[PDB]
């Protein structure tokens, strides 16, 4: 034990700077999202490798103490090395990879660190899991009904991300919390709809008004296509007692362009409001895989985050990696281990979650909004999911990837499974959740007679 | 300086034909629909006729037979974003397993790289530019997913493609192929700008080369910056393709590719376009009931690509043939003045029209009509019918688009809309 | 001895890289000797490694050349062809058609044959005169030691040397008759002895120091001159041997090696005996790899 | 950066009628770099979308023989992209033709000689 | 020492700063050609418009004084437009490594030189960073220097970029970086 201890030290370091190698992100079971499929020599996944830092089976029960860049004794200082392995392996080889070791201050390292080690922290009360059913109850039968009643459009549906909307909820809500009163968003084409329809609450009948052929446009302009149009709505928050006025910003076809826009929009609101250091103006952004590690002005955009009079102190980034592009391969597509690499070049945390635990995915959301108004920084969070049809409700995926959706045609929406998880544990019962799916039924279609008036 | 003739010997283009649409691993199993297109691309080949997609298999593979490297490159190319072309077929039960039906030709061939790039235009636009300045005994295109997004690489079209041989004595031959076409799409994915790269043209509407020079093509092609065509049928990108690598020299080719033609019934065209002795054609005539009666005819319209199976569907619903002739032109690069002045004089009386898809302030107008007032004596006003001037390049309300269309055909066939005026 | 490793993981994959390579050879061999009959070449060289796939596409170009204009093309008959990175005619006369140009570029060149023809007696006679000025001494351009010169740029350094030093001060004997050759190194630095046997003079130097570099090393340099063919003879008897024990298509080297870095090779191979050297193609270079054509790269240093 | 910078500017001069916001070029040739924001954005913007942007770009331009990409901002380029009809003679005699002319037209282009006209522009 | 490890041609680009220092030095162009550009009643032979001095490309094949092997250097014209001609280098690697049946580029070379301001401001410098790995486009290797004068035009390094670094781009690709005191 002269220096053992030392390797324990060591130890630590792996999981810290390596456990998101080796985490559980994929949703489909196949095709690791960090391309690596590899594991580490540093993580200890089997026994034998113990052998890497000098130690044998005979280790595991001894008892070591802890240092103070570790949270995971919480009340205890000292640990078997057994319960240590244990505890290490929760917090980052499971659900949620972590990605903040690059930063060279001390205090945000042991906030990320009391934030993601401490024991039980994740912690979702009964009520908060029901209004996270209804949420993802409305997403879902929204692209259902958009299905039934357009089966030709293309729509660009979020079939295998539903659980975007909760995550956008939860961090308007943290906000609004926080001090928030005015919101700046832009995003691209995938799902715009269903946050329209959801988020921003635009009324659900001119939704359905779009969709008419007969449509005129009594304006002396030439107009847009469904999926590039403003909307400025203010509602009151019903978990906070303030309002929030949400603005989402037309953007073209051409990707990513819309970045630098929001960005200015969001520092004019800043200065007129006399806003110091924008505490009352908060901005998201929302990305694709395949476009936030190709195009040129993302990199641009991330060095205009933090020059004086450009800055708007701190963004909130999603970026949905459903892994695949148009019908290119992600491997094909760029040269870092995941999409969220430029992040690092500004020196702001990652949080990578599998979209297939909603559960988790509220709890980075959360942590995200908070970071944002303590260190006034930038975020990016990142979503793993799937995507279930092609890129148009009219494209054939099998063509080009026939394995990848074989997998993809015999999984279970998470919906459902959530549904299930639910009702297992008696937080809810079967008769209470077919009664919303009914309820968001009558609504939608009493509007699509509305619509037809 | 001469071209020789592009034309191949038919049992070449058999040969080609079938091995495209067969499968050369009869263990590779092929998704069912994608087995139909390949029966159906059998059912034209024993016919003897081609359509868009195997035009491009007849020019590549008689390309790689002499040994010339071709590299096609873009942003998913290797099935097309129309999927159109199926250039690499993959297994549906075994993973990773991968067959490029083109690299079985012939034993002795060039090597074929297909390859789907990163989501960028600016620095995959650059690299294939680079490419293709290392040897003129190479064919490299770069595809664009839509016409409308090469701007983002504005920069690499505006300084080293457009004046590079002037400011350096280097010359490059790279293609790059924009799809081009209105058709009731958003704004974003109807058209490719034609009237930005037609303005960066070094000709002169004024001057006038002598009528009487050689070919006068053969020179036209060598006094330019760069070769720009927007062809409609698939036997004129048969041989387009072929002429850029035969002649003498190498210069830049920018093609307006269709979108919608790719499944129109009737573009396509027989075997009987590419047998020995056949040349690309900068004009295709007007030929039909007019031509045989010209005095008879009394308004000639000019259009381009995608506008004339159109404007052909409206003239025989009026009952008019015989009445108007319709004339494409091809290259409008080097813009064909010898050509177009033997039209005007095919029909001594007929006013003259240019018929367009865009609107007035974008397309091939105001680049095409100093031209003809130069071929003329300024005998006749050149009028012009189409869409109105506007600052988007297309409507996104679906409505509009086919009332302005409606209107458009309705001017086109009016015969007394300018003729009150003149 | 990694080359035991290296061989061992990498001889399967050049196996099938040779398997695939041979119909390119039957061709790109069909066409050279095609060429070469038609127009009545003497030969046809590389001077770029450049692969058996880049190699035909040249000859087919020059081949479609030829089809279109075969009258001016007729006009190299007895001049061999290389080809290199620039056109225009060498300072040992060879047509140097260059990759990276067109026909009409190439048309043009094959239009001047005659001018340069005629240059080349001017350089000749250049040749002789300063040749008699310093006694006996061939004045000798070796490629693959000297910058691609071409005729013109060879003659002007021929008549700068010349007049400027003959005009000032000259020195005068007929001995150097039998050997001494001549670089005419393009000013680099001084006047040097290599190590083969030979001179290479930056031009427009000193005469005085010309003369007294030149008049104490005849010796050595007649030394060198031997020595360097005794250890040709024993390379070619070392690489016929080193084929004949391993059963080698063809053995040859890189431009750059030294003779004695073959000695040196050959003499640690033949002592040494490895499963996968049968039936392959192999070179001498300085690194570890397989061609994409089949050939295999062993550097003189294991 | 000309692509960044330009549209965070444009962004900012969306945000309140009661502002100037001008953007500076170093040389007029180095706008294309930003040709997208000026295409898709600057141009058709009030055609496509109900909010109208009053930004102001200033370009250096003119041939004094410094070489091809320190010469000429390309007009013509700006010039064709207007909406306006050649092929017509609006009706000259009418009150506040400059203005009703100026009211329906995407933008303006200008090439001042002056300073007195630089400063009533 | 790249000549010393196998390598026989070597391909490289450049911005305005310092171009005609490596022209006569590195690239080993005749004095006289360069003292003739500057000299005002020049003539251009060609019917090209011409471009400015800085701008024109250079190929020249030497022997080595190090090593006796041949080596072969290129340099590309480039416009003044900065970061402009990195995908063209690359480009141009990648075909010259295709010609001669090279699998891994061990005898083709592709260096590059940057700016401090430009190198931290420009997309397209991401990019190419980009393609540098991908199969079909990955050339195996490139040499980046960075001359980091600590200004730009006229404008404070303070106020240009939001990173400790100009050189920070190569994190992202997993790149060493060595800074030294020149
Ligand atoms: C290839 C291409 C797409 C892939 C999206 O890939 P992604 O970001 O992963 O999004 P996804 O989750 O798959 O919907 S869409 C549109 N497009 C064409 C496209 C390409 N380049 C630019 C600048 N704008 C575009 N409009
Ligand atoms: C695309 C582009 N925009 C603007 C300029 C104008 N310009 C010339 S030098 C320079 C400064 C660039 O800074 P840096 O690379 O650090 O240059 P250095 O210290 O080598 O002078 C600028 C902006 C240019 N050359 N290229
Ligand atoms: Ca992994
Ligand atoms: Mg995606
Ligand atoms: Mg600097």
């Amino acid at each position: 034990l002269v220096e053992d201890h030392l390797a324990v030290q060591s130890l630590i370091r792996a999981y810290q700077i390596r456990g998101h190698h080796v985490a559980q992100l994929d949703p489909l079971g196949i095709l690791d999202a960090d391309l690596d499929s590899s594991v580490p020599a540093d993580i200890i996944s089997s026994t034998d490798k113990l052998g890497f830092y000098g130690l044998d089976e005979s280790d595991l029960d001894k008892v070591f103490h802890l240092p103070t860049t570790t949270f995971i004794g919480g009340q205890e200082s000292a640990l078997p090395l057994r319960e240590i392995i244990r505890r290490l392996e929760m917090a980052y080889c499971q659900h949620i990879g972590v990605e903040f070791m690059f930063i060279n201050d001390l205090e945000q390292c042991q906030w990320i660190r009391q934030k993601f080690e401490t024991p039980g922290i994740m912690q979702f009360t009964n009520e908060e899991k029901r209004t996270l059913l209804a949420r993802l109850v409305r997403s879902t039968r929204f692209e259902e009904f958009l299905q039934r009643k357009w089966s030709s459009e293309k729509r660009f549906g979020l079939e295998g991300c539903e659980v975007l909307i909760p995550a956008l909820k939860t961090i308007i809500d943290k906000s609004s919390e926080n001090g928030v009163d005015y919101v700046i968003m832009g995003m691209p084409h995938r799902g715009r709809l269903n946050v329209l329809a959801n988020v921003i609450r635009k009324e659900l009948e001119q939704i359905f008004c779009q969709f008419d052929s007969k449509l005129e446009a009594a304006d002396e302009g030439s107009g847009d296509v469904k999926y590039h149009l403003g909307m400025y709505h203010r509602r009151i928050n019903r978990v906070t007692d303030r309002n929030i006025t949400l603005s989402l910003v037309a953007n073209p076809s051409h990707l990513e362009a819309a970045d630098p826009v929001v960005m200015g929009k969001t520092k004019a609101e800043q200065f007129y409001c006399g806003d110091t250091e924008g505490k009352k103006v908060m901005s998201i952004l929302l990305h694709g895989d395949a476009a936030f590690a190709g195009q040129g002005i993302v990199y641009e955009t991330f060095h205009l985050s933090d020059l004086p009079s450009y800055t708007t102190h701190g963004t909130v980034h999603v970026v949905v990696n459903n892994q695949i592009g148009f019908t290119t391969d992600p491997r094909m597509a760029r040269s870092s281990p995941y999409p969220t690499d430029v992040a690092r070049v500004v020196n702001a945390p990652i949080f990578h979650v599998n979209s297939d635990d909603p559960e988790a995915v509220m709890y980075v959301c959360k942590v995200a909004a908070e970071w944002r108004s303590t260190f006034h920084k930038d975020v990016v969070v990142d979503l793993v999911c799937y995507r279930r049809n092609g890129h148009n409700e009219m494209d054939e995926p099998m063509f080009t990837q026939p394995l990848m959706y074989k997998q993809i045609r015999k999984q279970k929406p998470v919906l459902q499974k959530y549904a299930e998880l639910l009702v297992s544990q008696g937080v809810v019962n079967q008769p209470e959740y077919e009664e919303e799916i009914s309820k968001y039924d009558k609504i939608c279609e009493e509007a699509f007679a509305r619509s037809k008036d | 300086m001469s071209c020789p003739s592009t034309g191949l010997t038919e049992d070449i283009l058999t040969h080609i034909g079938n091995v495209a649409s067969s499968v050369p691993v009869e263990n590779f199993t092929i998704h069912g629909g994608l087995s139909r297109i390949l029966k159906t691309r059998g059912e034209m080949v024993k016919n003897r006729t081609v359509d868009w997609a195997l035009a491009e298999y007849m020019a590549f593979g008689s390309l790689l037979k002499e040994g010339i490297h071709i590299r096609l490159s873009g942003q998913d190319v290797e099935r097309g974003t129309f999927s159109h072309r199926h250039h690499v077929l993959h297994d549906q039960n075994v993973d990773k397993r991968t067959c490029i039906p083109m690299n079985h030709l012939w034993p002795n061939q060039a090597p074929y790289t297909v390859c789907n790039s990163s989501l960028s235009e600016y620095g995959v636009l650059g690299f294939e530019l680079g490419f293709a300045m290392a040897s003129p005994n190479a064919l490299v295109l770069w595809e664009a997913q839509f016409g409308d997004f090469h701007n983002t690489a504005q920069c690499i079209i505006d300084q080293f493609i457009c004046p590079g041989q002037a400011k350096w004595v280097r010359q490059n031959g790279i293609v790059l192929l924009l799809p081009h076409g209105m058709e009731g799409m958003g704004p974003e994915h109807s058209s490719a700008r034609p009237e930005r790269f037609l303005q960066m043209c070094n000709d002169d509407p004024d001057v006038l080369p002598d009528l009487k020079e050689a070919n006068f093509d053969i020179n036209q092609l060598y006094d330019c910056n760069w070769v720009v065509v927007n062809c409609s049928t698939p036997g004129n990108f048969f041989h387009v393709l072929r002429r850029q690598i035969l002649l003498p020299f190498r210069k830049p080719l920018i093609i307006f590719t269709p979108k919608s033609l790719l499944r129109h019934p009737e573009a396509r065209s027989s075997f009987d376009e590419m047998l020995p002795g056949t040349h690309f054609q900068r004009v295709i005539p007007e030929d039909g009931p007019a031509a045989q009666n010209p005095e008879n005819v009394k308004r000639l319209l000019f259009c381009t690509g995608k506008v004339y199976y159109d404007l052909t569907r409206e003239r025989k619903a009026r009952d008019m043939v015989g009445q108007v002739a319709i004339t494409r032109i091809e290259q409008l690069s080097p813009f064909p003045f010898d050509l177009l002045l033997k039209e005007v004089q095919k029909y001594p009386n007929a006013e003259l029209a240019w018929c367009q898809e865009e609107h007035k302030n974008q397309g091939y107008y105001d680049y095409v009509k100093p031209r003809l007032r130069t071929t003329i004596s300024r005998a006749k006003p050149v009028w012009y019918a189409g869409r109105d001037p506007a600052a988007a390049p297309a409507t996104g309300n679906k409505k509009t688009h086919l009332t302005e269309l409606q209107r458009l055909l309705d001017t086109a066939f009016d015969l007394d809309v300018f003729k009150n005026f003149s | 001895t990694t080359l035991t490793s290296w061989l061992d993981n990498n001889g399967k994959s050049a196996v099938k890289k040779l398997k695939n390579s041979l119909p390119l050879r039957k061709e790109l061999d069909r066409l050279k000797d095609e060429l070469s009959h038609q127009l009545q070449l003497s030969d046809i060289r590389w001077q770029r490694s450049w692969g058996i796939a880049h190699r035909c596409s040249q000859l087919h170009s020059l081949s479609r050349l030829a089809q279109q204009n075969l009258e001016t093309l007729k006009k190299a008959k007895g001049c061999t062809i290389i080809f290199t990175d620039r056109s225009g005619m060498s300072a040992v006369g060879h047509v140097m058609l260059g990759t990276m140009d067109v026909h009409h570029h190439w048309t043009k060149l094959f239009e001047r044959l005659p001018s340069y023809f005629d240059l080349q007696r001017r350089l000749m006679i250049l040749e002789d005169q300063i040749s008699y000025l310093l006694g006996g001494i061939q004045v000798v351009y070796i490629e693959e030691l000297q910058p691609v010169l071409t005729l013109e740029e060879y003659y002007s350094l021929l008549d700068v040397f010349y007049n400027r030093l003959l005009k000032s001060r000259i020195l005068f004997h007929p001995r150097s008759l039998r050997g001494l050759q001549m670089i005419l190194n393009s000013d680099r630095y001084a006047p040097s002895l290599h190590e083969l046997g030979h001179f290479n003079i930056p031009t427009l130097c000193d005469p005085a120091n010309l003369q007294w570099f030149i008049l104490t090393k005849a010796q050595q340099a007649r030394e060198n001159m031997k020595r360097k063919e005794e250890l040709k003879v024993i390379e070619n008897e070392l690489i016929q041997a080193s084929t004949k024990k391993f059963s080698l298509e063809k053995l040859y080297k890189e431009p750059s090696i030294s003779s004695i870095q073959m000695v040196d090779c050959c003499k640690r191979l033949l002592e040494q005996s490895l499963p996968y050297l049968h039936g392959m193609h192999l070179c001498i270079s300085h690194f570890y790899s397989v061609m994409q054509d089949g050939d295999l790269c062993i550097p003189w240093n294991w």
